[PDB]
């Protein structure tokens, strides 16, 4: 999923998307590497006064 | 001649006073899909948007 670091060049100017490297290779011990995405943020705040 | 004097006072003062102040706030975020830098940009739980 992390195939959009960044690629420059001049010569033709032209900007896009690290074409080099899109694969990842899995060994047999495991089973599989589950490419997914999530995200769960939460802030607590408690403000009392007496 | 008999001569006789009587005096009496009294002063009674409260005083009460109470305060109170209680405020809170929580903030729940779920986010599925594309788990990059920008993401993480928009996860401050800070700034809405």
């Amino acid at each position: 999923g992390e195939w959009r670091e960044l690629r420059y060049d001049s010569t033709c100017e032209r900007l896009y998307y690290g074409d080099d490297e899109k694969y990842f290779r899995k060994p047999y011990n495991f089973l599989k590497y589950h490419f997914e995405a999530l995200a769960d943020t939460g802030i607590s705040s408690e403000f009392y006064d007496n | 001649g008999v001569s006789v004097g009587k005096c009496r006072g009294i002063l009674n003062e409260i005083k009460d006073r109470n305060k109170r102040d209680t405020m809170v706030e929580d903030l729940v975020v779920l986010v599925r899909g594309g788990a990059s830098e920008h993401i993480t940009t928009l996860a401050y739980q800070e700034l809405p948007t």
